[PDB]
C-alpha cells in the first residue's frame, strides 16, 4: 500500500 | 534509517530515469513497501516501472 504521506527521500 | 537510505540511494537514480521531476517523492513512497516488494523492485525494471506509475497517479489524484 502506497502512501502519499511517505517522507520524501533525499539523495546525497 | 541507515539501511533504507542505502536502498533509496540505489533506487533513486532508477526512478529518476522514469520521473525526473518527482524522483525524491516517489522514492520515499516506494521505500514504504514490504521488504519483498523492494527486493522485487531492485531486481526488476518492469516491476519498478509499475510502482512508479502507481505512485505517479496517487500523487496527481
Amino acid at each position: 500500500k502506497l502512501s502519499v504521506n511517505a517522507p520524501e527521500f533525499y539523495p546525497s | 534509517g541507515s539501511h533504507r537510505q542505502a536502498l533509496g540511494e540505489r533506487l533513486y537514480p532508477r526512478v529518476q530515469a522514469m520521473q525526473p521531476a518527482f524522483a525524491s517523492k516517489i522514492t520515499g513512497m516506494l521505500l514504504e513497501l514490504s521488504p519483498a516488494q523492494l527486493l522485487l523492485l531492485l531486481a526488476s525494471e518492469d516491476s519498478l516501472r509499475a510502482r512508479v506509475e502507481e505512485a505517479m497517479e496517487l500523487i496527481v489524484a
